[PDB]
């Protein structure tokens, strides 16, 4: 959807970017960030 | 590009557009510019003057400003000055010297033909050698109702001169547009120095108002409702995660790590060379809410 | 990298609706009021031919 | 009316208004009456001694 | 005036009476034509002004022009203004007076004198001529600006003769036309001014401070020596109406913490009952809202009383709690104790608060004029004892 | 937008005339109809056309309905040849097919 | 009746977007009062003065 | 079912005519409204109904 070239798929790529482009954070966010501010919750 | 660079004619300027996008342009009979000054009054002549200062007025302020007084004036005309002295020495009132302006020269319908159920106009009109040029309507042949044969030059007088191609009228008065233009800014403090300035160098004459309008006037307006339901909805959504937990650390943890899912779905738009809008801002909704349910799904294990 | 992330923000542009290209388009000349019949008609032939 | 003390400006009115909500004659008269506050009109004097 | 039943749709009516009207334009005779009447009640009438003139340069003819071509347009683009109808001052006409002298010596008629009138005063154009490439567009003069210009028009004219005009058989001037309404300041002399009308339920406020705003923006292009003096106002009133309403809510709160202050021997649980009194206005708002129903001055005077009925099972329930953690003294889970000494009261103080809401029904029942008068006084009270009763629930 | 619009043609005449004729009556008329947001008039070579523009939020058969409400007070004031005609139910998206 | 005496309006001046009537009547002297009225000169069809 | 009436007079004129100019385009115009099933219309010597 992000390299395709068809009708009204300007919409879709607009819409579609950002999470292809933060599928590689969450990720890490989920497994790195949240254990680590969980350990030190006390 | 190939279209543009084929198309080349004296006296056109190409635009290339959807034809959608083009038919809503057409029916929105709006103001495009992001100001518009709209000066109001009673005749055309005091608000174009009063017009053709505040062009200049505000094309001084601090920011620009491609002030464009109108492009109406652009008619050309052949006025027949009826005379009432000279056609009262002949016995024709004003009417009369019409009824052959609008029916020998004008040509209008008199009547239609039925044929079914069509209906074709009937025209009454005189040779096209007598209406040529202003020159021919000058020796235009006239009868008066006593039967005398006179010339239309005897009654009147014909001149030409340039006039308007079309006349707008803003809540049934004559009105003049000025458009202020600029571009990469929000147009929210210039009003009021313009405003301003308006009020301090320029007079306003017996019967003439002015007034300002644009975009901006929704914007102010729109964005503001949207900063009373940001924090609502968080509070909706805290509420919520609260509840998930019955504990306040792991809901502001999940609310003060979903930025980094947002940092990293926004730095992908620059690479793509993409804009920012309401689209990109449900993406960005999407991409916070699917982190913070893996957020959730990782604390409960 | 939370705060690094404002540099593309101010660099990035702001755009109302993104251009959607039909399958069709519109060719619409600005022109001047003054026109006969005649020339309009000859006009547009002659645009329609290119 | 203009006479009393504490009337601060009358608006009289004789017919209609140019409105089809009023209708009245030219022999009907309507006048406004405006009075000062309460804080200025005179040592007592209600609204019943001002009518 | 065409009445409808009640319970009808303005909108609907206004649409049924013109259903029929436009049968009629066909009937009636040539230059009159029937209007339909604005969208506002007799209570729309909202604000009134004056165009006075301080100095003898603008007569009253001025005025009614300034009034009727300037300010009536002007005041009309607000949103919810139903009309701005004009009042007082002078319509200028230009008035011949023929002389019968002249019309048995000249030997014409009336009719030939209007036929002549009428066909001086117009404008007549024909299409655009074909020039070398480009268009010109004609435009023909003929209207009626001066005196000269109505002195200049010739009834009768014989071939090979001397044409008659108007000049020798009439005279032309400008005056007054038939009043049929005056308006007068104080006994200084007369002027010319304006009514404002709110649309059917809308805000006043807002449209008064909108038509003040106008008004303040536009007197500077006014004429030297014109001025607009107000003459009626209905914000005044509401503004009075509301900050009575407030100061008596005020103390009223007042009131009820220096009670519990002077019982409860200086203990802050008088704050149970200032919180919890007027969220009970805002879910009864909250439903008016939902249901239209504009505030009127009932209905806010109503509320002084909802509150004094409402405080009685805060009190209630702030003692019980008083007595039972009182009693507790004597001999986490302690807080448990204290919301059992809350439920021992509550269901018989949450039935009392459901009957005294519903004992309102018989006020809903009654409708016409008394019916749609009273009706918001009662439906905010029982919505006001509905949210009490929620509320003493939690 | 949520707008009406009044057409009025006539063959001959110029923008003055089509506007001091059929275009000012029309919209001193129409300046006075229930909800309108504003009015725009647009005087052309020999047509008139007549924006009456409403708020956002109301129904378009409503505004067409208040339109037509002040339209017949008007067509007897106008030329005695030409009459007005209110436009279509049909908004810019209107357009679908073309033939030749 | 309706013209001499009564003073109709018989048009109407044009002066931008404002419109100004036209009245057309006789003298205030022969229409002051009903013994005025009986003495109404009148010119009939075929000019004679009655 | 929901039927609305629209008689319209013309005197004097035979069937044809009143059903060419009359009938016919009334008839065509009423079938473009929204949520009309079927418009019936007849004609006769001096009267059209719709």
């Amino acid at each position: 959807i992000l390299w395709g070239t068809g009708a009204g798929s300007e919409v879709m790529s607009r819409i579609a970017a950002p999470m292809i482009g933060g599928m590689i954070t969450a990720p890490l966010l989920s497994l790195f960030i949240i254990p680590a501010a969980y350990k030190l919750m006390w | 590009e190939e279209l543009d660079n084929t198309v080349r004619l004296p006296g056109l300027a190409n635009l290339w557009v959807p034809p959608i996008r083009n038919r809503i342009d057409m029916l929105s009979t709006g103001i495009k510019s992001p100001i518009g000054i709209k000066v109001s009054g009673t005749v055309l002549a005091d608000i174009d003057a009063m017009a053709e200062q505040i062009e200049e007025v505000a094309r001084t302020v601090p920011g620009v400003a491609s002030a464009l007084a109108e492009r109406l004036e652009g008619g050309r005309y052949i006025n027949v000055e009826i005379n009432r002295e000279k056609a009262a020495r002949y016995g024709m009132t004003v009417a009369d010297v019409q009824l052959f302006v609008t029916s020998a020269v004008g040509g209008a319908m008199v009547g239609e033909t039925v044929e079914g159920i069509a209906r074709y106009p009937i025209n009454l009109r005189y040779p096209q050698s007598w209406r040529d040029s202003p020159q021919a309507l000058r020796q235009l042949p006239i009868l008066t109702p006593m039967k005398q044969q006179i010339t239309l030059a005897d009654v009147a007088d014909i001149k030409v001169s340039t006039g308007p191609s079309m006349l707008k009228t803003e809540n049934a008065r004559p009105t003049s547009w000025i458009y202020i233009d600029a571009r990469d800014r929000d147009m929210v403090s210039v009003v009021h120095d313009l405003q301003k300035a308006i009020a301090e160098k320029v007079q306003l004459k017996p019967g003439t108002s002015v007034a300002f309008s644009g975009q901006f006037e929704l914007l102010e307006r729109a964005n503001h409702k949207l900063k009373l339901m940001v924090p609502m909805t968080l509070m909706i959504i805290f509420v919520l995660l609260y509840l998930a937990f019955r504990r306040v650390g792991e809901a502001l943890l999940i609310i003060s790590s979903v930025p980094f899912a947002l940092v990293g779905g926004i730095w992908l738009l620059w690479w793509m060379g993409f804009h920012l809008s309401v689209a990109t801002g449900t993406g960005f909704i999407a991409l916070a809410g699917v982190a913070a349910e893996f957020g959730v799904v990782m604390l409960m294990y | 990298s939370v705060l690094t992330v404002l540099w593309p923000l101010n660099k990035v542009g702001g755009e109302f609706l993104p251009q959607i290209n039909e399958g069709d388009l519109l060719y619409m000349p600005s022109t001047l009021p003054g026109i006969s019949a005649a020339e309009a008609a000859s006009m547009l032939q002659k645009t329609d031919k290119l | 009316i203009m006479s009393v003390p504490e009337v601060a400006r009358v608006f009289g009115k004789t017919g209609k208004a140019e409105t089809a909500t009023d209708s009245a004659p030219l022999e009907m008269v309507e006048t406004t009456i405006q009075l000062k506050p309460q804080e200025q009109w005179r040592p007592g004097m209600t609204m019943d001694k001002i009518i | 005036y065409v009445i409808f039943e009640d319970g009808t749709d303005p909108y609907w009516a206004r649409s049924r009476v013109l259903e029929y009207l436009n049968q009629v334009q066909g009937k009636l005779p040539a230059g009159v034509s029937a209007e339909l009447g604005p969208d506002a009640t007799g209570v729309g009438w909202i604000y009134e002004y004056a165009l006075v003139d301080r100095s003898g340069k603008h007569d009253l003819a001025d005025l009614r022009s300034l009034q009727d071509w300037f300010l009536k347009y002007e005041l009309k683009t607000i949103p919810d203004v139903a009309e701005v109808a004009s009042v007082g001052g002078v319509v200028k006409e230009y008035q011949v007076v023929i002389d019968p002298q002249r019309l048995a010596q000249y030997g014409i008629s009336l009719a030939e004198v209007k036929s002549a009138l009428d066909a001086s005063n117009q404008e007549a154009g024909g299409s655009s001529i074909e020039l070398a490439e480009a268009e010109y567009m004609v435009r023909a003069s003929g209207y009626l600006q001066t005196l000269d210009d109505f002195n200049h028009i010739v009834l009768k004219a014989s071939e090979n003769g001397v044409p008659v005009y108007l000049r020798d058989v009439a005279k032309v001037q400008i005056g007054p036309e038939m009043r049929r309404g005056i308006a007068e300041l104080n006994g200084e002399g007369e002027v010319a001014g304006g009514v404002v009308i709110l649309r059917s339920g809308k805000n006043a406020r807002e449209v008064i401070a909108a038509v003040k705003d106008k008004l303040e923006t536009l007197k500077s292009s006014l004429p030297e020596g014109v001025e607009i003096v107000t003459t009626y106002d209905r914000s005044q009133l509401i503004d009075r109406a509301i900050d009575n309403l407030s100061g008596k809510l005020l103390e009223e709160f007042i009131v009820v913490a220096v009670v519990c202050a002077l019982f409860l021997w200086h203990v802050r649980s008088a704050l149970v009952a200032i919180i919890s009194l007027p969220l009970g206005l805002c879910i009864a708002f909250i439903v008016m809202h939902f249901q239209g129903l504009n505030a009127n001055i009932m209905s806010l005077g109503g509320i002084a009383i909802a509150v004094g009925a409402m405080v009685d099972a805060a009190i209630v329930m702030i003692e019980n709690a008083h007595k039972r953690l009182e009693e507790w003294q004597h001999q986490k889970t302690r807080w448990q104790v204290i919301t059992d000494a809350s439920v021992e009261v509550g269901p018989a103080l949450f039935i009392s608060l459901l009957i005294i809401t519903l004992s309102f029904i018989p006020i809903f029942t009654l409708e016409g004029q008394e019916g749609r008068l009273f009706g918001p006084l009662a439906f905010t009270k029982t919505y006001a004892m509905a949210g009490a009763a929620l509320l003493a629930i939690v | 937008d949520v707008q009406v619009i009044i057409k009025t043609s006539y063959p001959g005449q110029a923008p003055q005339i089509v506007e001091n004729q059929v275009t000012y009556p029309l919209t001193t008329t129409m300046l006075s109809v229930p909800g309108a947001k504003t009015v725009r008039g647009f005087s052309q070579f020999g047509d008139s056309y007549v924006y009456v523009i409403f708020e956002d939020g109301t129904d378009p058969y409503w505004a067409r309905s208040r339109v037509l409400e002040y339209l017949n007070q008007v067509q007897g004031k106008l030329p005695a040849g030409v009459s007005a005609e209110l436009g279509p139910d049909a908004t810019g998206v209107g357009w679908i097919y073309e033939y030749a």
